[PDB]
C-alpha cells in the first residue's frame, strides 16, 4: 500500500499517549507526528468518531462537544483499543484534555522553538474561576461529615524486616535502577495528577510559584 | 535409518532375560546349517548373564560388547556368512549381519529399527508401578545398570531406589530403566519406586519413553494403561491434595481421576481436573448413547456457524452489565465481564 | 550464603535463655561437609583439612581429610573420634548437653526411642504450645531436611561402582583391624558421608594408576566406633634462641597425624 501504517500507529500512540494519559515521556513532537496521526484515524473506520471530534474543534475550539451515552461509549472503546491500555481509567477527563490540547494545537500558529504552555486551559462547567480557600472551606466540609473506616488505637511498633538477606537481594535487585530516571517520573507524576485535579477544579493555579515555593522552601530549608 | 532387508526383529516386555529358547542356526544359500554362533551385548556387564551352557545345539559361542563402528554403513551392512549373528537391545545402528536371517531381540524400540520387520509379543494385563516420594520405610536401592543381580530382591521387596552412575550415558539408562519397569508390569503387586536423578533429566526419560511406547503402539501393540504422568501435572495434583486430600495415596493420581470419573457422566461436562492435565488436541468422552462431552458436541466437529451473537457481542450491553455489577457491589475494577460466546448448540 | 551444618541450628529452645551459635563462617560453604569446624573440634575430635592429588601434568584435584585431636594418655572413651550406634550416649553423656543436642544427636543416629521420649516429655512443659512446640517443629525440620539429602547419596554409593571405598586394614596380619565395613554401614547416610569425608584411603587407584600416601594405617574402626588407635604400636605423638635463630623457614612440615585408613576404587568416570 501507499501508507505505512505501522509507523502512523506508532506517531498517533506516541501523540495520544503525551496528550492524553500525559505519560512521563516529553520529547519534541513536529507537525509530522500531528498529520501522520490525523491520516491514521482518518484512515481507520473505528477512529472515525475522534476524528470527527477532533475536525470539530477547528472552528470552534471553545466548548465540549453534545454526545449520546453510545457515542461515548464507543469513543471509549476507541480509545482504549488504540491505547491498549484497559486498565486505565479514561472515563472523561481524559477526552476533555485531549479536546483541548488539540483545540490549542491546531487553532495555534507556527512557531519555531515549541511553546511550552501548561494543560491548564479550556476547562469546563463553565463555572467562574475560584479561589483555593473558597473550594477548599466548600470541599472540606464535605469531608468533615461523617464516616471514618477503621479505629486503630493502640498502635504497634512500625514492623521492620529483621533478616538481613531480605534486604540485601532487595539492594541487589534495586541497585541497577538509575535513581535520575525514578525521581524524574515520580516529580512529573505528581506534577500531572495535581494539574489534572487542578483543571478539573476549575480554579486558578499557581505556574510557577505554588510547586515552584515548594521546592525552593524545601531546597533552602535543608541547605541553610 | 532404511533398514536392510536381511533384519527380523522380535519386540517383547520379557526380554530383559536373554531368550535362549529362540536362538536357532540360519541356513545360507550353501544350506549348510551354520554352528559358529556369535552375540553382541550393550556393555560388558550383560556379559555375566549369557550362559555358554543354554545353546546345546550350537557348537561354539563367541560373546562380544557391541562398540559401534564408523567405518560401516547401515545401509551395506558388513557380511559374515560363516556365523550366525543374534543382538540383544542394541543402542546404535547394526552393522554386523550372519549368514541368512539375523534376529534382534530387544525390548527398547528405537527409530533404528523403526522401519525393520517386527513381530512384537504383546502383553496381557500389566501392572503400573507406583511412583511417590518419602516426604517411613527401608529403602531398598538398586543397581539400575545391571538390574539382573536384584532380580530376587525386585520380586520381593517393594521399596525401589532408581539409582544410575553418571558414566551412564542417556542410552544405557533409557534401556536400563524399560528394563526394571517391564520386571514391574511383571511383578505380581504393584511396587513403589524413586529416581535419584534430577528433575528435568527425569522429565527427558519420560519423553524418550513416550516415544517409545508411541512406537511400539505404532507397529501393532497391544495398549497399556500404566504410563508416566509430566511433572507440572504433578504440581497440579499436589495443589489439589494440599486443598483438600489429606493424606498420600498410593495411586493418589488414580484418586482423583477416578473421584471425577464418578460424575463425568451425568452431568454432562469435562471434570476441569482432565483439563489442566493436559494447543488444540481437544479431549472428549463418550456414553454409548450419541453424544459428545465439552459442549454436548455431536460426533461431528465443532458446528461452523449455529446462531447469531447480536444481543450479546455488541459492546452496549457487555458496557450496561459491567456498570450494573459495578454500582450494585461498590467495585471500582478488577471485575470483568465476557458474553456466553463458547456456546456450540444447546 | 545458606550455612549447612546441623549443629548450625543448635538452640535452646526455652524461649528465656539465650543460645550460642559457635559455627564458622566457612559452614556455610556446600563443600561436602555437613558441620561447622567450631563443633566439628567441639563435639568431636575432628579439624577439617585438605589434601591435594597433582600429576606430572600440574593438574589439581583435591580431596577432604581429617586430623586428630587426642594426645596420647588419653584412653578408653577419650580415644574414640566417632561413636558407633550403641556407644554414643555414654561417651557424650546427653543427659549434660543442651536437650536440643541431644535431639539432633538422636537424629543422628536415628533413636527414634529417644526422639520421641524427648518429644512426649517436651508435651508436659508449660509454654510449650506457645513457642516451643514452633521451635521444636523447626528444629526438626531443618534436621530432616539435612538428613535426607544424605541418605540416597549414601545410599547411591552403597549400591555401584563408582567409588569403591573398603575400610579393610592394610596388611590384612596387622592387628585387629576390623572388618567393621557394615558397622559402617550400620551408621546413618550423615554418618557414614562424615565419615568419608573425613578419612581418606593409603592406596589410592585412578583409572590404572596405583597411589599410595601412607606406608600403615592411622585410626582403626571398631565396634565403639572409629578409634584413633594406630595399629600395632603406640599412638604418634599430638602437639596439639640462638639455635632457633639460625633455623629459618625450612619446610616446617607439619607434624600432627591426620587420618589414613582404607582402600578406594576410581573409575574413569568420576570427576
Amino acid at each position: 500500500e501507499l501508507i505505512n501504517m505501522r509507523r502512523y500507529r506508532n506517531a498517533a500512540r506516541k501523540l495520544i499517549h503525551h496528550y492524553s494519559l500525559n505519560s512521563t515521556s516529553s520529547t519534541e513532537y513536529k507537525i509530522s507526528d500531528v498529520v501522520m496521526t490525523m491520516i491514521f484515524l482518518l484512515r481507520s473506520e473505528k477512529y472515525h468518531s475522534l476524528f470527527k471530534l477532533l475536525e470539530t474543534t477547528f472552528d470552534d475550539y471553545t466548548c465540549r462537544p453534545q454526545m449520546t451515552q453510545v457515542q461515548t461509549d464507543t469513543l471509549l472503546d476507541a480509545v482504549r483499543s488504540l491505547l491498549e491500555m484497559p486498565s486505565t481509567t479514561i472515563d472523561l477527563t481524559t477526552v476533555d484534555i485531549m479536546r483541548s490540547s488539540f483545540a490549542r494545537c491546531f487553532n495555534s500558529p507556527i512557531m519555531r522553538y515549541a511553546k511550552i504552555v501548561l494543560l491548564q486551559n479550556v476547562a469546563l462547567q463553565r463555572d467562574k474561576r475560584t479561589t483555593l480557600e473558597e473550594l477548599l472551606i466548600e470541599r472540606g466540609e464535605k469531608i468533615q461529615m461523617l464516616q471514618p473506616q477503621q479505629y486503630i488505637n493502640s498502635g504497634t511498633e512500625i514492623p521492620f524486616c529483621d533478616d538481613a538477606e531480605f534486604l540485601n537481594r532487595l539492594l541487589k535487585h534495586i541497585d541497577p535502577y538509575p535513581l535520575s530516571r525514578m525521581y524524574y517520573n515520580a516529580a512529573n507524576t505528581m506534577f500531572y495528577t495535581t494539574m489534572e485535579n487542578y483543571a478539573v477544579s476549575n480554579c486558578k493555579f499557581n505556574i510557577e510559584d505554588y510547586n515552584n515555593i515548594f521546592k525552593v522552601m524545601e531546597n533552602i530549608r535543608k541547605h541553610s | 535409518m532404511e533398514c536392510p532387508f536381511q533384519i527380523q526383529v522380535c519386540i517383547s516386555d520379557r526380554f530383559f532375560a536373554f531368550p535362549h529358547n529362540l536362538v536357532e542356526p540360519q541356513s545360507d544359500v550353501g544350506n549348510k546349517l551354520i554352528e559358529n554362533l556369535i552375540v553382541y551385548v550393550p556393555t560388558d556387564d550383560d556379559r555375566l548373564y549369557i550362559d555358554k551352557k543354554q545353546f546345546p545345539k550350537f557348537n561354539s559361542v563367541l560373546v562380544y560388547r557391541h562398540e559401534h563402528d564408523v567405518n560401516i554403513d547401515s545401509r551395506s551392512p558388513k557380511k559374515t556368512a560363516s556365523a550366525t549373528i543374534v543382538y540383544w537391545n542394541p543402542l546404535v545402528p547394526i552393522t554386523e549381519i550372519g549368514a541368512g536371517e539375523t534376529r534382534v531381540f530387544s525390548v527398547l524400540l528405537t527409530n533404528n529399527l523403526f522401519y525393520c520387520n517386527t513381530m512384537i509379543v504383546h502383553h496381557e494385563n500389566p501392572k503400573c508401578p507406583i511412583e511417590f516420594t518419602y516426604p517411613k520405610s527401608n529403602l531398598r536401592p538398586i543397581a539400575c545398570e545391571i538390574p539382573l543381580s536384584h532380580f530376587k530382591e525386585l520380586v520381593e521387596s517393594n521399596d525401589f531406589l532408581l539409582c544410575f552412575n553418571l558414566e551412564t550415558s542417556t542410552m544405557v539408562k533409557i534401556l536400563s530403566l524399560k528394563r526394571i519397569f517391564c520386571i514391574f508390569q511383571y511383578r505380581k503387586q504393584p511396587a513403589r519406586y524413586v529416581i535419584n536423578l534430577p528433575h528435568e533429566e527425569i522429565d527427558n526419560l519420560y519423553n524418550k519413553l513416550n516415544w517409545e511406547r508411541t512406537r511400539r503402539l505404532m507397529k501393532g501393540d497391544v495398549p497399556s494403561n500404566c504410563a508416566t504422568v509430566n511433572r507440572s501435572s504433578l504440581k497440579y495434583i499436589k495443589q489439589a491434595q494440599s486443598l483438600l486430600g489429606i493424606p498420600d495415596y498410593s495411586q493418589t493420581v488414580v484418586d482423583f481421576v477416578k473421584m471425577f470419573q464418578k460424575i463425568i457422566f451425568p452431568y454432562q461436562l469435562v471434570p476441569n481436573v482432565i483439563i489442566k492435565l493436559n494447543l488444540f488436541c481437544k479431549n472428549d468422552s463418550i456414553a454409548i448413547s450419541s453424544s459428545g462431552i465439552v459442549p454436548i458436541n455431536m460426533p461431528d466437529f465443532s458446528p461452523p456457524n449455529t446462531f447469531d451473537y447480536s444481543d450479546y457481542a455488541n459492546r452496549t450491553n457487555i458496557n450496561f452489565v459491567t456498570q450494573r455489577v459495578l454500582t450494585d457491589g461498590g467495585f471500582s475494577s478488577g471485575i470483568t465481564v465476557t458474553p456466553v460466546k463458547y456456546n456450540y448448540y444447546l | 550464603r545458606v550455612n549447612r551444618c546441623i549443629f548450625a541450628s543448635i538452640v535452646s529452645f526455652d524461649a528465656c535463655i539465650t543460645y550460642k551459635s559457635p559455627c564458622s563462617p566457612d559452614a556455610y560453604h556446600d563443600d561436602g561437609w555437613f558441620i561447622c569446624n567450631n563443633h566439628l573440634i567441639k563435639r568431636f575430635k575432628m579439624s577439617k583439612m585438605v589434601l591435594p592429588i597433582f600429576d606430572e601434568d600440574d593438574n589439581q584435584f583435591k580431596m577432604t581429610i581429617a586430623r586428630h585431636l587426642v594426645g596420647n594418655k588419653e584412653r578408653g572413651i577419650k580415644r574414640i573420634l566417632i561413636p558407633s550406634a550403641t556407644n554414643y550416649q555414654d561417651v557424650f553423656n546427653l543427659n549434660s548437653m543442651m536437650q536440643a543436642e541431644q535431639l539432633i544427636f538422636h537424629l543422628i543416629y536415628n533413636n527414634e526411642n529417644a526422639v520421641n521420649t524427648i518429644c512426649d516429655n517436651l508435651k508436659y512443659t508449660e509454654g510449650f504450645t506457645s513457642n516451643t512446640q514452633r521451635v521444636i517443629h523447626s528444629v526438626y525440620a531443618t534436621t530432616k531436611s539435612i538428613l535426607d539429602t544424605t541418605n540416597p547419596n549414601t545410599f547411591c554409593s552403597r549400591v555401584s561402582r563408582d567409588e569403591l571405598r573398603f575400610f579393610d586394614v592394610t596388611n590384612a596380619r596387622a592387628l585387629r583391624g576390623g572388618a567393621g565395613d557394615q558397622l559402617f554401614n550400620n551408621y546413618s547416610g550423615f554418618l557414614q558421608n562424615l565419615i568419608r569425608r573425613a578419612v581418606a584411603p593409603e592406596y589410592l587407584q585412578i583409572d590404572t594408576e596405583e597411589l599410595r600416601f601412607r606406608n600403615c594405617a592411622t585410626c582403626i574402626i571398631d565396634e565403639t566406633g572409629l578409634v584413633a588407635s594406630v595399629p600395632d604400636g603406640p599412638e604418634l605423638y599430638n602437639p596439639i634462641r640462638e639455635l632457633d635463630r639460625t633455623l629459618s623457614g625450612y619446610e616446617e612440615y607439619p607434624t600432627y597425624v591426620p587420618l589414613f585408613l582404607g582402600y578406594q576404587i576410581i573409575n574413569s568416570e568420576n570427576n
